[PDB]
RNA sequence: UGAACGGCGGCCGUAACUAUAACGGUCCUAAGGUAGCGAAAUUCCUUGUCGGGUAAGUUCCGACCUGCACGAAAAGCGUAACG
RNA sequence: UCCCUGGGGUGAUGAGCUCCGGGGAGCCGCAGUGAACAGGCUCUGGCGACUGUUUACCAAAAACACAGCUCUCUGCGAACUC
RNA sequence: AAGGAGGUAAAAAUGGUAAAAAA
RNA sequence: CGCGGUGAAUACGUUCCCGGGCCUUGUACACACCGCCCGUCACGCCAUGGGAGCGGGCUCUACCCGAAGUCGCCGGGAGCCUACGGGCAGGCGCCGAGGGUAGGGCCCGUGACUGGGGCGAAGUCGUAACAAGGUAGCUGUACCGGAAGGUGCGGCUGGAUCACCUC
RNA sequence: AUGUGGACCCGCCCCUUGGGGUGUGUCCAAAGGGCUUUGCCCGCUUCCGGAUGGGCCCGCGUCCCAUCAGCUAGUUGGUGGGGUAAUGGCCCACCAAGGCGACGACGGGUAGCCGGUCUGAGAGGAUGGCCGGCCACAGGGGCACUGAGACACGGGCCCCACUCCUACGGGAGGCAGCAGUUAGGAAUCUUCCGCAAUGGGCGCAAGCCUGACGGAGCGACGCCGCUUGGAGGAAGAAGCCCUUCGGGGUGUAAACUCCUGAACCCGGGACGAAACCCCCGAGGAGGGGACUGACGGUACCGGGGUAAUAGCGCCGGCCAACUCCGUGCCAGCAGCCGCGGUAAUACGGAGGGCGCGAGCGUUACCCGGAUUCACUGGGCGUAAAGGGCGUGUAGGCGGCCUGGGGCGUCCCAUGUGAAAGACCACGGCUCAACCGUGGGGGAGCGUGGGAUACGCUCAGGCUAGACGGUGGGAGAGGGUGGUGGAAUUCCCGGAGUAGCGGUGAAAUGCGCAGAUACCGGGAGGAACGCCGAUGGCGAAGGCAGCCACCUGGUCCACCCGUGACGCUGAGGCGCGAAAGCGUGGGGAGCAAACCGGAUUAGAUACCCGGGUAGUCCACGCCCUAAACGAUGCGCGCUAGGUCUCUGGGUCUCCUGGGGGCCGAAGCUAACG
């Protein structure tokens, strides 16, 4: 439990302050602070000193990876929000074509109005929910 | 009934002084005689006497006023501005020498009952004897 | 309450509550931390403000803020538990300081260098 | 006429992450299980999922409830005293 | 064991005889209700409320009983029952 | 017939409509 | 759009339909009824009560063992001084810190699960309250309902006016 | 042994808690050392008196939670013992039931207390570190010993941990003394010098220990003083900010000018300390000479002389100070309100200016503004708040008058309140911060006398309060038994037939199996029409046909009685709408829950047909509210107009008690 964690952070508070060397830095995309250093036996024996005289229960795990994702094809669907409620509606039928491109480009969308349908207030917002429904695949 | 005919008197005073009625009555007692004595003795009331009503001893007091001004209504001003009972039957004040009020920083009067009789502020101060702080008037 | 009743009972004194229990008479505590996030103030805002959880050196998980623009902090820093909420982050009590054991203020600051780290802009000219 | 024998549904959708469904639709019948209790002397999957208890716990107490197939006098619930 | 002593009884308001009792010191062993009769205790569930009754010859039980409750039949030649 | 006040009888088929905001 | 030949009916009345104006009035409304506004159920955050119990701090009593020491007594078939009377060493006995056992009492930490409360640019459902809010409101209550709420018995105005009996 | 004396014992005189003497009988002493020796110095023995500190005791004040209400069998008391310097159960024994508590006991959280300290006009709040007094602790606990004094920080014994030394047989140690390490925390220092000065312990002295004390070091932690410069110096250069291209600003600020002269160089150089000491006298008073500095050659005096550090909060109103670009509800500031959502005086930058300056902001803690726990100094008709209403205990307080008391209170004498600080005054260091010295104010309790006005105490008295007597009087004021009619559903009877019912409309419903409607008699319950009201009674909740019984509340007249019997009343007491509950009786009407009907998207609701609990009785329990005059009770006072119910009077009027409205003054923030 992460209660023993900030505890082991005091442990580091006298580990990364006695031997310079190592870097106790946390990966962003995942939890758990990465104990980085220069040596196999290095981290191993520093780990010895842990359960020895600092006594920490941490099933010493494998480092995680920063996983992203994408697609591989042109898709066309109906984003119709045909939903009236109280009378205020809030309904949105959006018609997107989606195109995918190289592993390394960036992010692209286009000021793509078929002529002049969807309001210009959605131009800097209809794409948000696109960029929003993108933080989780 | 009553719990301080004294205060009820000072009250009837306030009554007459406010409602403007040349005189008003208030029952017989030595202490009130002493009080009204002080009042007349310092240019406040208009006088007193040992009267009777229905066969019951009373003490009536006539009281002072001033001139009739114009403009803001005819109401003539008051001389006996206000009085407040200080040493209530729960506020049993016991002033003395170094103590004693200075009533409206100069004028006024501290009515106080002391070892030797009923003295006023300048009086009881001069006498160098204190006691209970009856009321305040100006 | 006629003098009597006031004499018997009394009139109980105000008594505070300390609307900032960093406690110990200690208002500077050694902010460990965990989590960063963002959160927002009421109706017309949206920002960052951390949550630094600190542990002080005697308890409490707080929600340590920061001195605003220009942070690094990662996850230790010794965020100096300070004290003072605002209409934002339902807490903002016990802030962070920069300089402390981490942060040292905005990369280039010209005023609030009393918290915002930066020493004396000695532009060498 | 139900402290008379009895019986006391199903499917479709819907909460601005998700999951849920107070909520609308909908065929059926006489009517669709109210309160309380619930892996029960009732639970098939089951040694359910959780918590405690233990060195370890299909047993046990407590709790969650998709009750295969609790539930109103073939009574429901709970209860100190006896067994 | 020994010293001190209280009241019920009987006789008389006591000697004797009896009943039940209190205190203080002192003696011995492994332990003194010295042997025989003589209860293990507590926590928490389940069902049944309760003492009970029942399958003599495998059952004692959560089954039946029970005080209590509703429901109904009975106008005296009762109704019920043979 | 004046007002003001005190106790008795009257009169709405239905209505859901949001909101950060602009001075 | 403008201009002209001919040439009416009928308005008693304000009973009811439409609206405006003004006054009154009600008000929890204030780019103000195209206003506000409550309660579940929903997502998250924060303490909190409860909860089979676990953890622990203090303290409570009854009892078992019991150091040092004070005190009390003995010094006996014996030890040493004895200035024999005693003394000292020692012997047993009282209180006694401490630990032990069982049962309390109080407090905090706490835990599957569970009630509720707060909060958070806009969720879903209904519209109760504020104009008689479209059923006068509001409450004590007892039964009911998705939820705000409903309703009987009662009470209370902070409820009700063509015009009915007075001041 | 010697015995002025002290100690006990039994008497005795005086006392009055164990104060002093005294008659009888027994016990105790002594240490000697020095030398200038026949004398003294230092010490010794026995007691008395002071000087000085403490022991015990009471008086008194002394945080909070009432969701801490009862506590106690060494417990309250005695006699008789034991012990201490000694009073006392502090402990033994024996014994009689008492000992404290809403004046907050018991419990438990919290805490050293003070002379003082910061703030507020003050009341007071909070506070107690350096210093000065009293307490308590010695790693925790027990514990004695020694002794004039202890339960003894660097003495002893034991248990407990805890750490260390060893050859693992055994043993040691306490920095809450002083410097210094470490854990701890945002943070609290030198492992220093001298006993020269003072002070303590000892020695006849010389002298000796003294991390007491007296000095330097470190940290802007506090307060004080102080240099970075003076003086000339431009319609004002340029450098940079701003612009309407004219300039405005920055700023005499700069530079150039002359002047002085921190730092620093040489020289001399302190006070802080004269006693102790030897010497004449006697070892006394007095007299003389001589020794004695850690700081440090620092202070300071003289001369030579260099211009020689500048920062920190801010510029949206509180709060003094705005212009320019960027940033665009993003990055962000914020103690309050809030400010930015693409021209921000609040972000962020740059010029300027506000503040302060060897310092400024930030947070935390404390007092104030906060009169926002109100004693000065508040409030309860609608903002927060009358207890649903009467009862009564204690408690609180109290009518007119005489005199005694002299408790509260007032007066002056007076003890102490140390010192220090607080104030003024004088002074010391060249000022201040800071320290030297004088004096008064000073709460407060002790003791003396004095006043008696006011509360209270004491005795006597009065009638104006309270109460009683008699006599009339009003009422839906309660407990009980009794009885009248109307009217609703229902039973038998009779007569009649095409519908009624019900509603916004309708329908569920009842109807040719003879209903709704009317006539005859019987059942049965519950509520009282008109009167009757804007009224009456009642402490509130309540009370409604009328008879009778018992029975409280109150009203006026008469002045007949008593003589302050008084107002309120924390708890305790009783009471109580409707609902609701229990054990029984009863049910006409009524009606939630429940069913049907209509209605609407929905109708678990209002509207319609049914129907139950219940609404009734006795008895018991619950005891709640918009119990609403939302206004506690009791007294007296301050205009009157009017509507009315009741009491008395020869009465187109008065007067007592009540019930509505109006409106003086007066009150309110206003409606009122």
């Amino acid at each position: 439990t992460k209660a023993d964690q900030e505890k082991l952070s005091q442990a580091l508070a006298r580990l990364a302050e006695e031997d310079p060397t190592f870097r106790v830095s946390t990966h962003p995309e995942t939890g758990q602070t990465i104990i980085s250093g220069m040596g196999e036996l290095h981290l191993e024996i520093i780990v010895d000193r842990l359960k020895r005289e600092f006594k920490v229960d941490a099933n010493v795990g494998k480092p995680q990876v920063a996983y992203r994702e994408t697609i591989t094809k042109p898709v066309d669907v109906e984003g119709k929000f045909i939903r009236q409620t109280g009378g205020r509606g809030q309904y949105g039928h959006v018609k997107i074509k989606v195109e995918p491109l190289p592993r390394g480009s960036g992010f692209e969308f286009v000021n793509a109005i078929v002529g002049g349908v969807i309001p210009k207030e959605y131009i800097p917002a209809v794409q948000k929910g696109i960029e929003e429904a993108m933080q989780s695949g | 009934m009553l719990t301080d005919p004294i205060a009820d008197m000072l009250t009837r005073i306030r009554n007459a002084t406010r409602v403007y009625k040349e005189s008003t009555d208030v029952p017989a007692s030595r202490f009130k005689e002493e009080i009204l004595r002080i009042l007349a003795r310092e240019g406040f009331i208009k006088g007193y006497e040992r009267v009777d009503v229905d066969g019951k001893p009373y003490l009536r007091v006539y009281l002072k006023y001033g001139p009739r001004r114009q403009g803001p209504d005819p109401r003539p001003e008051q001389v006996i501005h206000h009085i407040r009972r200080i040493s209530k039957p729960g506020r049993r004040v016991y002033v003395g020498v170094k103590e004693i009020p200075r009533v409206r920083r100069g004028l006024g009067i501290a009515i106080l009952s002391t070892s030797k009789g009923v003295l006023t502020d300048r009086e009881a101060r001069k006498l160098g004897v204190g006691g209970e702080l009856i009321c305040e008037v100006w | 309450p006629t003098i009597n009743q006031l004499v018997r009972k009394g009139r109980e004194k105000v008594r505070k509550k300390s609307k900032v229990p960093a406690l110990k008479g200690a208002p500077f505590r050694r902010g460990v931390c965990t989590v960063v996030r963002t959160v927002t103030p009421k109706k017309p805002n949206s920002a960052l403000r951390k949550v630094a959880k600190v542990r002080l050196t005697s308890g409490y998980e707080v929600t340590a803020y920061i001195p605003g623009e220009g942070h690094n902090l990662q996850e230790h820093s010794v965020v100096l538990i300070r004290g003072g909420r605002v209409k934002d982050l339902p807490g903002v009590r016990y802030h962070i300081v920069r300089g402390v054991y981490d942060a040292a203020g905005v990369k280039d600051r010209k005023k609030s260098r009393s918290k915002y780290g930066t020493k004396k802009p000695k532009e060498a000219a």
